[PDB]
RNA sequence: UGGGCACUCUAAGUUGACUGCCGGUGACAAACCGGAGGAAGGUGGGGAUGACGUCAAAUCAUCAUGCCCCUUAUGAUUUGGGCUACACACGUGCUACAAUGGACAAUACAAAGGGCAGCGAAACCGCGAGGUCAAGCAAAUCCCAUAAAGUUGUUCUCAGUUCGGAUUGUAGUCUGCAACUCGACUACAUGAAGCUGGAAUCGCUAGUAAUCGUAGAUCAGCAUGCUACGGUGAAUACGU
């Protein structure tokens, strides 16, 4: 309603505000700043009054679909140069200066216990 | 990285022998160490032998390398499955 | 007219002042109950003036200095009894059956090496 | 310890409702280190508690750590082949330190939200004979029962 | 995976004039076996229907 | 190895990041003190005869 | 409740040792 | 007129500063009596083995002494024993004048 | 702060603690339990201090060296790579799974140590890491230095959540010839497994365990590690 994402009722408006992807709480009680809510009221109580006017600086960013490729792109062209990252992204390892040897289970799926 | 008020950082003679064939026929690929320098719009068409540790591996500077290093793009470790 | 005495506890280091007067306790330009946070402890900071039974007589007046809130409110409760056996040093028997004339000693400890804390080893795997 | 026996450490009264069964339960209470914020939780207790029911704060908590005191309790030996559980007696003073932590670890398993009042609803539930504290003096009172055939091999 | 499943705070019913359940509690938590009791007439079938 | 490694350690070097300490006794690498260019060993092997000013143990 | 009375009952119970039975012909 | 005592041991920093403080009470001028300032000890620990067994260590260290003398009436002839070298070998003393 | 050496602090000297004393169980004779002067009472509390030997334990790589090897190399100088590799199994830790918590505001109280081509204030600029100017201090004076827990408040109300902060894309700041393989920090977005742990297993008897913060040596740069330091501070020891 605010985007494409429906940020749900029953909470206070910069809590729900982080509901979307693309703005976490820092972008959330600062889009009060172009419009003026005093961002402690709940979603359930406010009229259309700035229900659009929050509906205008959520668009002046690039949010939900406008970033989510925006960034499968980014990390699309490390993948057609061939640089060193990606390689550790098209292989499915921790492409910064992480270690490998003992803890890169963010990366790597669950154990694959093998033999001794 | 390095900042904004210092530059990128080229180490000095990749590029008089990059510009030393500014106006020329063709390119011969270009023999290197300094895997540390960045990549300038200049280079755009230039294959260059960089150095992986033990062989000049070649690679041609397109642009889409033109914010990256040298060495980048090739490889120091060998690791082809356990 | 005033009386006199230093208490030590536990690196800190409180000067107190015994007055002739009602009871209130004034430490470091403050009321002790905005200094103190707790109401623990100025219950027995005032235990020389419930053994002696001369429970509102004076005002207190202290200098502190070291520490915190517990060193703080335990090194002047030994000023308070610290002053009082220089005013009547005949009440001595009875403020120091109380337990109340020790420094009381125990103090911090070193650290050992090899050892994560003073008395606290590593974890112990035999294989 | 081999070498004998020591004494224990004696705690001065409560300020306010002057009973030394009220420091000893803030140090059932405390944890890590912290006197500040386990005198919340009791001082919140007695009077989240003394609007509930009508007297004293300290005769409704002071008969919900006597319903809790236990009597009997099991002790362990061996035999070759079993190793049976003994019945003996408590003494007088280790029947208020259980009543005190089958007081204060039974309220964390309680589901309300801020413990000011589990507290609150476990002292109060206790001194009616019931619930998760008191019922531990009757789990530690059959197996002093069921064990009363092996009584005589005491110390 | 988590602790309550259901929970009753407070909570009365009625069936126009029987007044089945005045302010209760009532709760089960992740992994128990609850048996309710009574007899005829009770409340355990519509105990059953408030969940 | 040593005495290959010392004479260009006593030679100052292209970039100033480039000046480890090695000890002025032996030549060690390795823990190396800057108030006295004395590693570990050499310290405590030192400070044993007496030749090492205003040094005693400590038992505080 | 089990009515703990069984401390002033289990104390005559105590005194029927092992080696008490071994003794004491009848 | 500010003077200054350092030693690493306290033995010659007494048996200095209070032998010719009265080399200025000789002549006609009073100087303060040595007042001690904060002294430090430094603390090294080291490892005993020359190999490899952390956990046994061993601690050294090394103290400095202080001490100030200062006078409140010096005459011509007060600071002509300014270069009265007697002092053990050890001490390091400051004069700013 | 003018003036003062009282108070407390600094540190030299010198007091002090010995079963001296005093009851009564021991006549093996030592000792043991209690008591009263005391700040502390029974080797006060903690440290250094490690016998004869055991393990042909560890170290020829910190150093020295008997015997045997190499000597246009098994020696010597550079650039770049490597010790940072990742189906995996183990040892030590750290961060949490929240309501005795998150968040964001007012508000107190320690010590122990480092500091010259090195600490680096106040002012200004920056949402922030930090930048430009720059006083003072070879330092009980000045700087690092806010202690964070704590306390008074508004608030959120049991949900993988405002919990938790992995993993990534972005845009930046510093040091350095240079952070590409491979440094710390900060902004915005991303929002991973984790609801208190199977078999078994570990530390600790008092200002100790637990939590909380500060500080040093190595060091251009980089710590969750090691050696220190203090604030708040329990629970239990019947016995053998
Ligand atoms: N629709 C209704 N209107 C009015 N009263 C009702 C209604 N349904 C049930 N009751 C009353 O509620 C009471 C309890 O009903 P419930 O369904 O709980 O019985 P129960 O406890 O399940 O009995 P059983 O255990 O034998 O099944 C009964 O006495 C009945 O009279
Ligand atoms: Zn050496």
């Amino acid at each position: 309603r605010i985007a494409g994402v429906d940020i749900p009722r029953e909470k206070r408006v910069v809590i729900s505000l982080t509901y979307i992807y693309g703005i976490g709480t820092s972008t959330a009680q600062k889009i009060l700043e172009e419009a003026n809510v005093s961002a402690d009221t709940r979603v359930k109580d406010l009229t259309d009054d700035e229900l659009g006017r929050i509906r205008e600086v959520v668009d002046g960013y690039k949010v939900e679909g406008d970033l989510r490729r925006e960034t499968n792109l980014n990390i699309k062209r490390l993948m057609e140069i061939s640089s060193y990252r990606g390689i550790r992204h098209r292989r499915g390892l921790p492409v910064r200066g992480q270690k490998t040897k003992n803890n890169a289970r963010t990366r790597k799926g669950p154990v694959k216990t093998v033999a001794n | 990285a390095r900042s904004i008020k210092k530059g990128p950082f080229v180490d000095e003679h990749l590029m008089k022998k990059v510009e030393a064939q500014e106006g020329s026929e063709k390119k011969q690929v270009i023999k290197t160490w300094s895997r540390r320098s960045t990549i300038f719009p200049n280079f755009i068409g230039h294959t260059f032998a960089v150095y992986d540790g033990r062989k000049h591996v070649p690679v041609y500077v397109t642009e889409d390398m033109v914010g990256h290093k040298l060495g980048e793009f090739a490889p120091t470790r060998t690791f082809k499955g356990h | 007219v005033e009386y006199r005495g230093t208490g030590r506890r536990k690196n800190s280091v409180a000067r107190v002042r015994l007055v002739p007067g009602e009871g209130n306790i004034t430490v470091n330009n403050r009321d002790v109950r905005e200094y103190l946070p707790f109401e623990s402890l100025i219950l027995d900071l005032n235990q020389p003036f419930d053994v002696t039974e001369t429970k509102g007589n004076y005002d207190v007046l202290v200098n502190v200095h070291g520490g915190g809130f517990t060193g703080q409110a335990q090194a002047i409760r030994h000023g308070i009894a610290r002053a009082l056996l220089e005013a009547d040093p005949e009440y001595r028997g009875s403020l120091k059956r109380a337990g109340l004339l020790t420094r009381d000693p125990r103090m911090k400890e070193r650290k050992k090496p090899g050892l994560k804390a003073a008395r606290r080893s590593p974890q112990f795997s035999k294989r | 310890p081999r070498k004998g026996s020591v004494p224990k450490r004696d705690v001065l009264p409560d300020p306010i409702h002057n009973s030394k069964l009220v420091t000893k339960l803030i140090n059932k209470i405390m944890l890590d280190g912290k006197r500040g914020t386990a005198q919340r939780i009791l001082y919140s207790a007695f009077d989240l508690v003394e609007q509930r029911s009508g007297r004293d704060a300290l005769e409704v908590f002071e008969e919900a750590i006597n319903n809790i005191m236990p009597v009997l309790e099991v002790k362990a030996r061996r035999v070759g082949g079993s190793n049976y559980q003994v019945p003996v007696e408590v003494r007088p003073e280790r029947r208020t330190t259980l009543g005190l932590r089958w007081l204060v670890n039974y309220a964390r398993l309680r589901g309300e939200k801020t413990m000011e009042d589990r507290l609150a609803n476990e002292i109060l539930d206790a001194a009616n004979n019931t619930g998760g504290a008191v019922k531990k003096r009757e789990d530690t009172h059959k197996m002093a029962e069921a064990n009363k055939a092996f009584a005589h091999y005491r110390w | 995976k988590s602790h309550y499943l259901v929970r009753f705070e407070n909570v009365s019913f009625s069936y126009k004039s029987r007044e089945i359940f005045k302010d209760t509690y009532f709760e089960i938590k992740r992994n128990q076996t609850v048996i309710i009791e009574g007899k005829n007439g009770s409340g355990k079938s519509t105990l059953i229907q408030l969940i | 190895a040593k005495t290959s490694m010392v004479a260009k350690q006593q030679k100052k070097q292209k970039y100033a990041v480039r000046e480890y300490t090695r000890c002025e006794r032996c030549g060690r690498p390795h823990s190396v003190y800057r108030k006295f260019k004395l590693c570990r060993i050499c310290f405590r092997e030192l400070a044993y005869k007496g030749q090492i000013p205003g040094v005693r143990k400590a038992s505080w | 409740p089990i009515d703990a009375e069984s401390m002033k009952d289990e104390l005559k119970i105590l005194e029927q040792y092992t080696d008490e039975r071994n003794k004491e012909t009848d | 007129i500010r003077i200054r005592l350092k030693a690493y041991d306290h033995r010659v920093i007494d048996q200095s500063a209070e032998k010719i403080v009265e080399t200025a009470k000789r002549s006609g001028a009073d100087v303060s009596g040595p007042i001690p300032l904060p002294t430090e000890k430094s603390v090294y620990t080291i490892i005993r083995a020359v190999h490899k067994y952390k956990d046994s260590r061993e601690q050294f260290e090394q103290r400095t002494h202080k001490r100030l003398i200062d006078i409140v009436n010096p005459t011509p002839k007060t600071v002509d024993a300014l270069m009265g070298l007697n002092l053990p070998s050890g001490v390091d003393i400051e004069i700013k004048l």
